[PDB]
RNA sequence: GGUGAAAUUCUUGGAUUUAUUGAAGACUAACUACUGCGAAAGCAUUUGCCAAGGACGUUUUCAUUAAUCAAGAACGAAAGUUAGGGGAUCGAAGAUGAUCAGAUACCGUCGUAGUCUUAACCAUAAACUAUGCCGACUAGGGAUCGGGUGGUGUUUUUUUAAUGACCCACUCGGCACCUUACGAGAAAUCAAAGUCUUUGGGUUCUGGGGGGAGUAUGGUCGCAAGGCUGAAACUUAAAGGAAUUG
RNA sequence: AUUAUUGCUCUUCAACGAGGAAUUCCUAGUAAGCGCAAGUCAUCAGCUUGCGUUGAUUACGUCCCUGCCCUUUGUACACACC
């Protein structure tokens, strides 16, 4: 996939993984 | 079951002073019925012929005129001025590459206290020797040019009126004036007021406009 | 010699306008368009048309008192394509050859010292 | 109705698209000492005479 | 790899230009790297200057053309006027014809 | 009106076209170029002010004061964020007319944020010459931008000059092109990418097969979005570059 | 020999009044018209392969349509755009 959106999947990626972490602060 | 022609109001119209001819042209009014008259609705119109169009001659192709109608007197309404354009085409004529382009403005008095703005241009020209193949001015040398420029027409306007100024502006005397303090600068060529605009008109003072005609 | 009058011819492509007026502009007389002459949208610019139109537009100009007329064309302008339209030049063929005299014409496409952004953004219309 | 003559004086070549289409210049005969190129329907060769039904009017290129 | 020393087009000691709009899709494109012509032609045209004059005030009048310079995207550059695609070698021939 | 063609749309409210005026915000057309300046981002209307700068000129001054740089700092396109103002235009989102098997799009319409500005953030771009800086050396050519020097050069007339613009030679320092190639390179190409197994002028920084991955983690900066720093397990025989013929 | 091999005679006497959008073939002893021999074949040519007979109109050009070649140019394709 263009470089340009694979940087955006896992720009996203982080931020649900930010987001289930902090369930858990 | 009308066609407002079989209805309209004729009439001609008629032009200022320093020129050639008076005779300008026709239009189409309204009969001036009791409410709503020929007279003081309209009139008040502008026209825009071509100098050469009005002065005979052709060296004077470009260089148009706006001419707005003041008053008015049984099928015969006078004119006077109203500003002073140039054709597209001599514009984008004059504009070639490889040389310097010049304008420069100032609004300004007159006598009979008409406030305008003028314009002028003028370009770069190569000298019948040169061998670069552009000719452009220093900087330093454009703001020189527009200074005196400025300087210049500063001091033809505010001459009696545009009466005379409209007097100085057909056979181009700024035009060389700019033209001779320029040359210890730098060449150029072309050179012209190209535009004028009206911007503030004192008060219709019915004596003074009556002095263009007879 | 004559009697005058404005011509100005708006000359955009998908159509061509035609509409003489006083030479001080305020006060019309006839117009018709390349629109109106033919139906099919497509052709509603088409040299054709704005010489049907031309010629509709002649008939009146002579027909009510206009024996010459100075114009005018003109394009779309302002951020747009700025070049003259198919039938504008047919229009001007159509009303010379029609039985109406020529005088003095110059261009009136407004031209900007650029700007307000085009359309169709900065990708440009793609297809 | 003004006939008018005129002397194929040289074959030029073929416009058209198609190419049915043949390019002339003319020699009027009926007083010379001037010339005009016509476009021709048929196979044409030098010295034929075409009759130019309208005599002041030519054309150039063909699509 | 590269393809030209002037890259994209005539850019050299300057970093930035300013775009023009493309004439035929508005396309941005800087104006450096445009590509352009001065679409001088006439107002009338081949066959009407005779009806012209013919029916017309004056004494054969003057005619005066229009100007406007053309700024095309490449590939509006590309799909129609001045372009073609040159031999690797032709590329590099800047005269114009 | 708009299109390849259409439709959504606007039209007794005389639309679209015309004319005269006015207001709002944005922008700087043409002149504009293998042309200028800036550390880089960037910078094209005028005029006044404010300080700043390179180059040149120099038989002025000081005299090793310098080169390059972990840390640290200044600035930093666009978008984006906070608080005002502004909000013409174009216009992420959204809603539509069409197209399509589908059509969350391309094309058309409506148009929110935005686009502009102030105060503060953010610090990223293929931020590109994909090419560190200082110094020396190595090879031809015609242009040009700035500075200077030389001339019983041209053109400007007045009374010769003085000027200014122009012409020719030279010389510094700019932006570039040309041809060559002693030389270099895997090549494409390169006056540097040259003066390297005949391997050393000074200095900074980064890379060490590919994926995993700019991911996990911790630290830190941020209002946020995110920036900086930044792994491993595992997987894998190629991935990659320039040129050739198809 | 019926589902009628072919041939003859009488009778029966259809559609078809030059053919929409489309589309084939052709430049001289050619097109078209005309019949013959040969192949097949016990018997059956509305087919074919050749043959001679009568014998034109119109081009002797072009790139518009369609088809294919050739350069140039892009390619991450090379089992090569299936
Ligand atoms: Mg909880
Ligand atoms: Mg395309
Ligand atoms: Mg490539
Ligand atoms: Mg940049
Ligand atoms: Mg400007
Ligand atoms: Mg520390
Ligand atoms: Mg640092
Ligand atoms: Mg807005
Ligand atoms: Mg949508
Ligand atoms: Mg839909
Ligand atoms: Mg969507
Ligand atoms: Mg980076
Ligand atoms: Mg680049
Ligand atoms: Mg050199
Ligand atoms: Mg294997
Ligand atoms: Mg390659
Ligand atoms: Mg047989
Ligand atoms: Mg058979
Ligand atoms: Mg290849
Ligand atoms: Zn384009």
């Amino acid at each position: 996939m263009r470089a340009k959106w694979r940087k955006k999947r896992t720009r996203r990626l982080k931020r649900k993984r930010r987001k289930v972490r902090a369930r858990s602060k | 079951v009308v066609d407002p022609f079989t209805r309209k109001e004729w009439f001609d119209i008629k032009a200022p002073s320093t020129f050639e001819n008076r005779n300008v042209g026709k239009t189409l009014v309204n009969k001036s019925t009791g409410l709503k008259s020929a007279s003081d609705a309209l009139k008040g119109r502008v026209v825009e012929v071509c100098l050469a169009d009005l002065q005979g001659s052709e060296d004077h192709s470009f260089r148009k005129i706006k001419l707005r109608v003041d008053e008015v007197q049984g099928k015969n309404l006078l004119t006077n001025f109203h500003g002073m354009d140039f054709t597209t085409d001599k514009l984008r004529s004059m504009v070639r590459k490889w040389q310097t382009l010049i304008e420069a403005n100032v609004t300004v008095k007159t006598s009979d206290d008409y406030v305008l703005r003028i314009f002028a241009i003028a370009f770069t020209r190569k000298q019948a020797n040169q061998v670069k193949r552009h000719s452009y001015a220093q900087s330093s040398h454009i703001r020189a040019i527009r200074k005196v420029i400025s300087e210049i027409l500063t001091k033809e306007v505010q001459g009696s009126t545009l009466a005379q100024l409209t007097s100085k502006l057909i056979p181009e005397v700024i035009n060389k004036e700019i033209e001779n303090a320029t040359k210890d600068i730098f060449p150029l060529q072309n050179i012209h007021v190209r535009k004028v605009k009206l911007l503030k008109q004192p008060k219709f003072d019915v004596g003074a406009l009556m002095a263009l005609h007879g | 010699s004559q009697v005058f009058g404005v011509a100005r011819i708006y000359a955009s492509f998908n159509d061509t306008f035609v509409h003489v007026t006083d030479l001080s502009g305020k006060e019309t007389i006839a117009r018709v368009t390349g629109g109106m002459k033919v139906k099919a949208d497509r052709d509603e610019s088409s040299p054709y048309a704005a010489m049907l139109a031309a010629q509709d537009v002649a008939a009146k100009c002579k027909e009510v008192g206009i024996t010459a007329v100075h114009v005018k064309i003109r394009a779309t302008g302002g951020t747009r394509t700025k070049t003259p339209g198919p039938g504008g030049q047919a229009a001007l063929r159509a009303l010379a050859r029609s039985g109406l005299r020529i005088g003095r014409i110059e261009d009136v496409t407004p031209v900007p010292s650029d700007s307000t952004r085009k359309k169709g953004g900065r990708r440009g219309r793609r297809l | 109705t003004p006939v008018t003559l005129a002397k194929v004086i040289k074959v030029l070549g073929r416009t058209g698209s198609r190419g049915g289409v043949t390019q002339v210049r003319v020699e009027f005969l009926e007083d010379t000492s001037r010339t005009i190129v016509r476009n021709v329907k048929g196979p044409v060769r030098e010295n034929d005479i075409l009759v130019l039904m309208e005599s002041e009017r030519e054309a150039r290129r063909l699509r | 790899p590269k393809k030209r020393a002037s890259n994209g087009r005539n850019k050299k000691g300057r970093g930035h230009v300013k775009p023009v709009r493309c004439v035929n899709c508005s396309k941005s494109i800087p104006k450096d790297k445009a590509i352009k012509r001065m679409a001088i032609r006439n107002i009338v045209e081949a066959a009407a200057v005779r009806d012209l004059s013919e029916a017309s005030v004056y004494p054969e009048y003057a005619l005066p053309k229009t100007y406007n310079k053309l700024h095309y995207c490449v590939s509006c550059a590309i799909h129609a006027r001045i372009v073609r695609v040159r031999s690797r070698e032709d590329r590099k021939n800047r005269a114009p014809p």
